């Protein structure tokens, strides 16, 4: 006589209720930290966007790489329960200290004077690789809230998620945990807005964004404990299935053959070949968004309060296009899915240089809005990120996940860890070497959107090209 | 077609303040690399402050917290507010636009400079 409650079992119920409630905490940790990340490298002293490309390269590339080793190290050593927490006790152990202790110290650690000398001596071109040095804990700390995302989002969760959720669960309550969690960037969102609006209560003195970083860590803490919790609440309440495998166990003792094996499949050639495509693109268009940020938000809290706005913004926006999929899907198909996300993010981000490029004539159009030129590529950029974004969370992602489902089962596991935590980065870092390249070649970033727009074009080309490629071999493992 | 003029200087009392203007032509200000120099008769021309296209603000040891170097995009003007003025401020300022990698120099546009002299 096990109960229903609205029409749901109250067994799945336990299973699902703290699951969804978990990743609603994970993306809500996410929401503040990739706000804050961007708040504290780009709109720092000597720094601008143009660290990003090199951020993401040299900084955040290798230890994403480093991370992979060491999480895949560490699933051989560790518990399934004490994988969880040994990373992400760490983090939140991080973000605390960070909030509390290592930004009221970036003053004595941030060596100020010496990058001062190479920015001289090296030139005004350099300034983007030189505050790599000038900021390096702000710089560690974009990569441990990158890794949030990366590891926490991706491969802490979902690795949880999938383990104790059956698949016919996997199919009803998963498209309802993206739902969910966008709740959570419309909370959280206001959240980084409402504590980083500057108090003005003691004007002179006390910095006004370290009171606002302080308090965002201490929810980061708060949120990331109750994630600690909520994972302690379903592995000793919620019976775990413990699903038998097909496989043997003998795939082991492989740490850099797995990779090998990893690319050897031409169905993970063209996954990654998607989840490349995407993040070099993005990346092409959003650090010269980002750059017209700083240049419009020059301080912290300016910059921290749009990007809680932004961030509300890309969660009602995601969650009305979770929404619009569950119809989109079953009208069009996987192919067509998989071409929504590369056309809208090429045309939005065409649209958005050729506002940079050929929107200084159409200034009319631009104070007829109420707006600067700077504003307007602003807002422009904006739109062009939350689109680009809400479309891969709604349709990308999906396309992602519906493309696992015919593997094998430790293939999968291992993979779309190695994907997420080595190919979302690295597809970043690929753009910010591109833009890296090009700032050191053409000096600013604005004498090279020119050539943005033209590699935006190939990569998308060819994103497309990858993705019908994939399209005519998931139809091809179906009638 | 690049240009620089320099306007502002004058004289003041000990202690005094000043605003060196510099309209450019031939550029956007907030795309470059922007610096003040000053020379005094007998001495070497010397960096004063600079100003870079993220808005980041250098300033030598003699005149850190006294200079302020600013730009207005929509004039096109790169400003250096000179508070507190010592006599030992009186020289010829000169505002100049600047490229370089390592040794290179890409371009380097120079004014014709602005008297700045402190009384006493
Ligand atoms: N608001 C969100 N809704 C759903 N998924 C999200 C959201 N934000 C981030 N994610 C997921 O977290 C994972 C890591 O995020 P990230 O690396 O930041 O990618 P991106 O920057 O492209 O959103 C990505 O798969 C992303 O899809």
């Amino acid at each position: 006589a096990s109960p229903k409650i609205f029409g749901v079992e109250v067994a799945t119920l336990k299973k699902i209720i703290p699951l969804g409630l978990m990743f609603f905490c994970i993306l809500f940790n996410y929401t503040i930290l990739r706000d804050t990340k961007d708040v504290l490298v780009v709109t720092a002293k000597g720094s601008s966007a143009e660290i990003i490309p090199f951020l993401k390269t040299w900084v955040n590339l290798p230890m994403a790489i480093g991370f992979m080793l060491l999480y895949t190290k560490l699933s051989n050593v560790l518990s399934k329960k004490a994988l969880f927490y040994t990373v992400i006790v760490p983090f939140i152990i991080y973000f605390g200290a960070f909030g509390f202790v290592m930004y009221p110290l970036s003053n004595y650690i941030h060596p100020e004077a010496l990058a001062d000398k190479l920015l001289t001596t090296l030139g005004p071109r350099f300034m983007g690789p030189i505050a790599i040095l000038r900021i390096w804990s702000f710089c560690l700390f974009y990569v441990m809230a990158e890794l949030w995302g990366s590891v926490v989002v991706s491969v802490l969760f979902w690795g949880f998620a999938n383990q104790i959720t059956t698949v016919d669960e996997a199919k009803k309550f998963y498209p309802l945990f993206g739902l969910g969690a966008n709740v959570a960037l419309i909370f959280s969102g206001r959240t980084v807005k409402y504590f980083s609006n500057l108090r003005k209560n003691l004007g002179p003195g006390v910095d006004g964004w370290a009171v606002s970083l302080k308090a965002m860590m201490s929810i980061v803490v708060g949120m990331g404990l109750a994630i600690c919790l909520l994972y302690w609440w379903v592995n000793r309440y919620v019976p775990l299935p413990t699903r038998s495998k097909n496989k043997k166990e003998k795939p082991k003792m492989g740490t850099m053959e797995s990779l090998k094996f990893l690319v050897s499949s031409p169905y993970i050639r063209d996954l990654a070949t998607l989840v490349v495509a995407y993040g070099i693109s993005i990346n092409l268009v959003e650090v010269t968004w980002k750059s017209k940020l700083k240049a419009q938000f020059p301080s912290p809290n300016e910059y921290s309060a749009f990007m809680g706005d932004f961030s509300t913004c890309t969660g009602v926006a995601t969650f009305t296009m979770m929404l619009l999929s569950q119809y989109v899907f079953n009208k069009y198909g996987w192919g067509v899915a998989a071409k929504i996300t590369p056309t809208v993010l090429l045309l939005t981000g065409v649209a958005f240089f050729s506002l940079i490029l050929f929107g200084g004539p159409f200034a009319p159009l631009v104070a007829k809005l109420g707006m600067t030129p700077l504003l307007a590529a602003v807002y422009v950029g904006a739109l062009q990120n939350i689109f680009s974004k809400s479309a891969k969370y709604s349709l990308f992602d999906p396309c992602k996940e519906m493309a696992y489902i015919p593997l094998d089962e430790d293939t999968k596991v291992k993979g779309k860890a190695a994907i997420d935590v080595v190919c979302n980065p690295l597809g970043k870092s690929g753009g910010a070497l591109i833009q890296q390249f090009m700032i050191l070649s053409f000096g600013s970033l604005a004498n090279s959107t020119p050539y943005l727009g033209m590699i935006l074009l190939v990569i998308v080309t060819a994103w497309l090209a990858a993705a019908k490629s994939l399209e005519g071999q998931f139809n091809s493992l179906r009638s | 077609e690049v240009q620089l003029v320099e306007s502002g200087g004058g004289l003041v009392q000990a202690g005094g303040s000043l605003r060196l203007s510099c309209a450019a032509s031939g550029f956007p200000v907030d795309e470059a690399y922007m610096t003040w120099y000053r020379q005094a008769p007998g001495k070497e021309r010397e960096w004063v402050a600079a100003i870079y296209s993220s808005g980041y603000t250098r300033y030598a040891d003699s005149v850190k917290g006294r200079f302020t170097i600013s730009r207005d995009n929509s004039k096109n003007t790169v400003y250096l507010q000179m508070n507190s003025l010592k006599p030992e401020d009186t020289a010829v300022y000169y505002c100049n636009v600047k490229d370089y990698v390592y040794n290179t120099y890409l371009y380097d546009y120079w004014g014709q400079g602005t008297q700045v002299t402190v009384s006493s």
